[PDB]
């Protein structure tokens, strides 16, 4: 155990396996999804990995994720799944931590598949949440100009209510994903 | 000792005030999360939190009352006990049988606590007029406090003091089982939990006290916002309470110095062989 | 209006299923998600 | 539950300061508010739990024309309490009228403290009957408190002014105050000035500095009365459960107190029970008979001995009371406090309802009637004049206290089915 | 993203200096600008990353007729910031007119700083309502900022002038400023002068030097409000994601704040949640009910206890708010900062929308209307005169604040489908 955790640094792998792959850090992730907004909203049939890697480099150098070791940072890279003619970037996307050490015996491929599934689940919900935050910002910005249009005040108020129903549900679920999970 | 012999009361008077709206509901209408949370509320609000073992204190219902020992439609109010789980090397002494004995004690003591706190609540409604029901209230409350005091300072405290000496002089684990079973046998035996009839007179006494509290509080709340609405029912309850009192003393004098139980319980000599028999 | 009705209809059905699915873990979601008891006061 | 204390009158503020100082010494509290280094026990009734665990006393000091409050101000114990609860003639009607015009802001302070408290049980009153400024204003506040809060308890600690004369108008003031105490209070703890003065001259050899000692006496009594709440047992850890046994009827709510050591700075419980039933250990002065007796013990007690003691004292019949009904003695137990050196650690208290205080009241009823009959002792005070130009409120209180004495003497009879 | 701070008004520049000093002490920064020797954490929002890693504060100080700026000048912390962002009557209209003529160069400074920043998120405002020179010019700058940047956020920290009186024209000025704050600001953090003054007189024994302490209080509050951004977690590490939950509707954007230790120089989270729901820990003053409550915790927390605490406090119903809909409490967690000695390391903050501040606004609405009705308190100021010869802008603001109070009271009702 001594030689495994010093010569190959087995524990650093776990620490970077939560922070990044399991989306455990999120300074990195919000800027990452911000830079990946216009690219992934565009349909992913014309998406190739070389456009992902270069913007990924800017995102990792800019954020807090930069401060850890370049080895585990190097072992982080994107990957994609197979394409469809109905494909869009938020549907098909992955982070893939590739193993170059003998640590595969403790990080077997079945649990890597588990990592993949939990990541996809936590990717979709973080996309839709930012859509909701966009809706709230649009509410907070547009409505101070629609004070001179009196007749919309009914429907515009009513939208305000429904947002609050979603904002609740999307802020409690995302706290259950924070704690105990 | 801290919870079953009820050594903290702050625990209970914190609890029962803040559990009552769930306790008053019928059986199968109660639900575990509220009682579990409010038990933790009563614990941490109470001062005794420094004890190591408070996390085996659970709550369970036994709606099949002292009949099982050789209510039925309400729970939380009555049919109440604690589930207590034990660790594996501690299971060698304290186990299922001890746990059942603890619940059979604590339920009976819980009844005596509850009727007292009912009478305190009917007192505050009025802190010329009719005052005999006031005397009935005072007599009932003083009697139930005397019952509780008698059990606390005859059974629980002195035999606990004995038990704390028995394991000090212990020599093997076949002696500590003997001390535990003899202690438990004495605690059942001296109390009203061992009798061939289990003293049904006591339950009837407590029953007519509950009826008294119910009808009196309903009358007072109707009054704040006639002679049948007050006086007739009060005389019925008074007659039944007196009858049960003399019945208890008569049925207790024949059993088994140790006649001193009657000497403390009626200390003025009221209602004491006022009714000759045969 | 009809969108609001539709959404509020389905989310209540989610919660009432959520109450008895798993004993402890999934049950904890219901307390956080039904704080105000505004649900079951709609049905 | 949670009890707020109110203190008014010069002697009342004296004993409030002494009481809070005694509890700060008794519990693990520094005189800055900080918890002591060596601090299990409950401080969640009279002490707010503040930010640095600062057990800030739940007290409201009421005063007008302050003199002794300045002496409270320059003290190391002026940092234990006063989170600004201090708010700045010797006639009853004067203090009544002055409390009338400033009823609103002091009631606002009371509501502020009620909002500050999570729960509420009672307002305990530090009072001095016919203390001049305390008289009248205290009755006014008692009436206001009974009006605004019909769901809470009112306890009154007060001394009864008798020093064998002085003031020719004080029986009038104390009579009006007693009328208010009978109607607007739930339970009254009565104290006598001459009795405590006589005990102070007895066990010690003082004649003047009686105040400084009597503060200690009342503080010890009041803390003893609250010890089972402050030090949690499980018998009557609520005020209301304790008070329910002590009051046999809403007309008799005056409580006689004792203290088993006249000085405590290894006898058994049997001895001190016999001592407590001797009236020299009783600190408040046909046959006069108790209605109901309670006692509270705190010390090194063996649990079998209390039973056999109750047997033997019952058989000896040292309880010289004849009731009209079934009421008897009640026993209670409390914990001896730590951090306080006590030789002869057994210490007890008694709470009993005794008719003898009627005679004391009768003494005042005689005196006031005498000064009413000669009519040279009302002195024509102006506050008394515009408050009541005909002075029929004194007649009203005379009516009430006459009814009270008759209720007393009907309770003396072996039937209370007849009234008085 | 990247947030620029603007500071104006004497108290605003005081708390800005204290805030920057507090963050320089909090992070690994020397007062020269140099990174400390022992410096993981983000300083990439309010601190420009300069040539020697000099975390130069992204701040613009706006002033006219400087007095306290000279005291800023002679300081060791005058080398942390000021890369020349400092630019040199007590009427609203006076400051409005003076800001009108020099709008261009200060807007040029703002555009310069916007060009200097790579990204942008918001302009946070240090403001003093009716601070004299700060009033009017602050409203003018707020209107300009909303005009020029329709894509950015505006946060306002300000105190509300109440000292129980002083200035007869300040309710007019604060009313115009409130009209501007309602329309030209995105989210407002409200503070009360008398409330913070009362807390300062409470926990300490000061009466005059309240400024020096209140600077600390607001600095601690503001830094606590930004800690999860400054110390990166992953819940709401953007301003906009945090603000989205706090604002339930664009008409109610005023936020009530607390602070769990009144003094912090080992209780659990359950206790301090109960403390925070007590209003003595709340620092901003029918039933008044919260719409939405959030809390942020930083300390030594066990992650299971927060769940069970939420269970128990939910069941205890210490949340005395009745909403009109589904809105509930929200929990958040932050990191305890290093290099700062903290006893009782658990520290929390609350952000809640509460209707009670309407009453405070109503107090001013009463006062201004009173001084409008007697009409001896406008005093005929000339800046007010040529700015508005008919003074109908005051009527316009009165209209808006009336609509605001009606919106408040419609939100108090259990339906907001009806408006007010």
């Amino acid at each position: 155990l001594d030689v495994l955790n010093k010569k190959y640094s087995l524990l650093d792998h776990m620490q970077a396996m939560r922070r990044y792959l399991l989306l455990g850090q999120g300074d990195f992730i919000r800027h990452l999804m911000d830079l990946l907004k216009p690219e992934l909203v565009r349909p992913a049939t014309t998406l190739y990995q070389h456009n992902l890697t270069g913007i990924l480099e800017t995102a990792v150098r800019a954020t807090n994720a930069q401060f850890d070791s370049p080895e585990i940072l190097r072992r982080l890279d994107v990957r994609l799944l197979e394409v469809s003619p109905g494909d869009t970037g938020w549907d098909v996307f992955s982070l893939d931590y590739h193993v170059d050490g003998p640590i595969a015996t403790v990080f077997t491929r079945e649990c890597m598949s588990h990592y993949l599934r939990v990541f996809n689940f936590l990717w979709r919900a973080k996309r839709m949440e930012y859509i909701l935050t966009d809706i709230r910002k649009g509410h907070m910005c547009n409505a101070k100009l629609l004070r001179n249009m009196p007749e919309f005040s009914g429907v515009l108020h009513q939208c305000h209510i429904l947002a609050s129903e979603m904002v609740h549900f999307i802020h409690q679920m995302q706290y259950y994903i924070t704690f105990e999970v | 000792k801290r919870y079953f012999l009820m050594d903290q009361g702050d625990f209970f008077v914190h609890f029962m005030d803040l559990a009552e709206e769930e306790l008053r509901k019928p059986v199968e209408d109660i639900t575990p999360p509220r009682l579990e949370a409010l038990l933790e509320l009563a614990l941490r609000m109470s001062t005794a939190n420094t004890d190591p073992f408070k996390d085996d204190l659970k709550i369970d219902l036994m709606p099949h009352d002292l009949i099982t020992q050789l209510e039925l439609a309400l729970s939380g109010l009555e049919a109440f006990s604690f589930d207590y789980i034990v660790k594996w090397p501690l299971s060698l002494i304290i186990n299922r049988k001890a746990l059942t004995r603890y619940q059979m004690l604590f339920r009976h003591m819980f009844y005596c606590k509850h009727v007292e706190r009912q009478l305190c609540s009917v007192w505050i409604s009025n802190k010329q007029w009719f005052a005999g029901a006031f005397t009935l209230r005072q007599r009932m409350l003083n009697f139930v406090q005397n019952i509780q005091y008698y059990m606390m300072f005859e059974v629980m405290e002195p035999t606990w003091h004995i038990l704390e000496k028995n394991l000090k002089s212990a020599s093997n684990i076949d002696d500590v089982l003997g001390h535990h079973t003899g202690f438990l046998d004495t605690c059942l035996k001296d109390c009203m939990l061992t009798n061939p009839e289990l003293l049904k007179v006591f339950s009837k006494l407590m029953s007519v006290c509950v009826m008294f509290t119910n009808c009196m509080q309903k009358f007072t709340q109707s009054m704040k916002l006639l002679v049948s609405g007050f006086e007739a029912t009060i005389n019925k309850f008074d007659k039944n309470f007196s009858a049960h009192l003399l019945d208890l003393l008569a049925r207790l004098s024949i059993y088994s110095g140790m006649a001193s139980v009657i000497s403390r319980l009626d200390f003025n000599g009221f209602y004491t062989e006022r009714l000759e028999r045969l | 209006r009809i969108l609001t009705h539709f959404y509020q209809g389905i989310v209540q059905q989610f919660l009432v299923l959520l109450t008895t699915s798993s004993d402890e873990s999934l049950r904890f979601l219901s307390f956080r998600l039904d704080f105000n008891e505004h649900y079951k006061a709609r049905e | 539950r949670e009890i707020i204390t109110l203190q008014l009158g010069q002697c009342g503020n004296q004993i409030g300061f002494e009481f809070w100082k005694q509890l700060c010494a008794e519990h693990g509290i520094s005189p800055e508010g900080i918890v002591e280094e060596f601090a299990t026990d409950r401080k969640d009734v009279f002490f707010y739990q503040a930010d640095d665990e600062h057990y800030i006393p739940r007290a409201v000091l009421l005063d007008l024309e302050p003199r002794v409050i300045h002496s409270i101000l320059n003290s190391p114990y002026a940092k234990l309490y006063n989170p600004e609860n201090i708010y700045l003639g010797n006639n009853w009607a004067s203090g009544f009228s002055q409390g009338e015009k400033i009823h609103e802001d002091i009631f606002d302070i009371i509501d502020r403290e009620a909002d500050g408290s999570d729960s509420l049980e009672g307002f305990v009153l530090c009072h001095s009957i016919a203390g001049g400024t305390g008289s009248g204003l205290g009755s006014y506040l008692l009436e206001r408190l009974n009006d605004r809060y019909p769901k809470k308890l009112v306890q009154t600690y007060s001394v009864f002014p008798n020093q064998d004369e002085d003031v020719v108008v004080q029986p009038y003031n104390s009579l009006l105050t007693l009328k208010r105490l009978t109607q607007n209070a739930d339970c009254v703890v009565v104290l006598d000035n001459t009795a405590l003065n006589r005990i102070a001259t007895d066990r010690l050899h003082i004649q003047n500095p009686s105040f400084s000692q009597i503060n200690q006496l009342v503080s010890t009594i009041m803390s003893a009365s609250t010890t089972t709440l402050r030090y949690p047992g499980y018998m009557n850890n609520d005020l209301i459960g304790l008070i329910a046994s002590l009051i046999p009827t809403p007309r008799l709510h005056f409580l006689m107190t004792g203290y088993t050591p006249l000085t405590t700075d290894k006898t058994t419980v049997l001895d001190v029970m016999r001592r407590l039933l001797q009236p020299k250990n009783v600190m408040v002065s046909t046959n006069h008979c108790y209605i109901a007796i309670l006692n509270i013990i705190q010390g090194e007690v063996d649990p079998t001995q209390v039973h056999k003691s109750l047997q033997r004292i019952r058989e000896r019949k040292l309880a010289n009371f004849i009731p009209w009904g079934p009421a008897s003695i009640q026993v209670a137990l409390s914990r001896k406090s730590p951090y306080l050196p006590s030789a002869h650690r057994v210490s007890g208290l008694m709470m009993a309802n005794h008719t003898s205080i009627s005679s004391l009241f009768e003494r005042t009823c005689r005196q006031y009637d005498k000064l009413r009959k000669r009519e040279a002792f009302l002195e024509q005070f102006r506050k008394e004049d515009m408050f009541k130009d005909n002075f029929d409120e004194m007649d009203t209180s005379r009516e009430i206290v006459q009814q009270l004495i008759d209720e007393y003497h009907a309770a003396t009879r072996p039937d209370y089915i007849s009234w008085g």
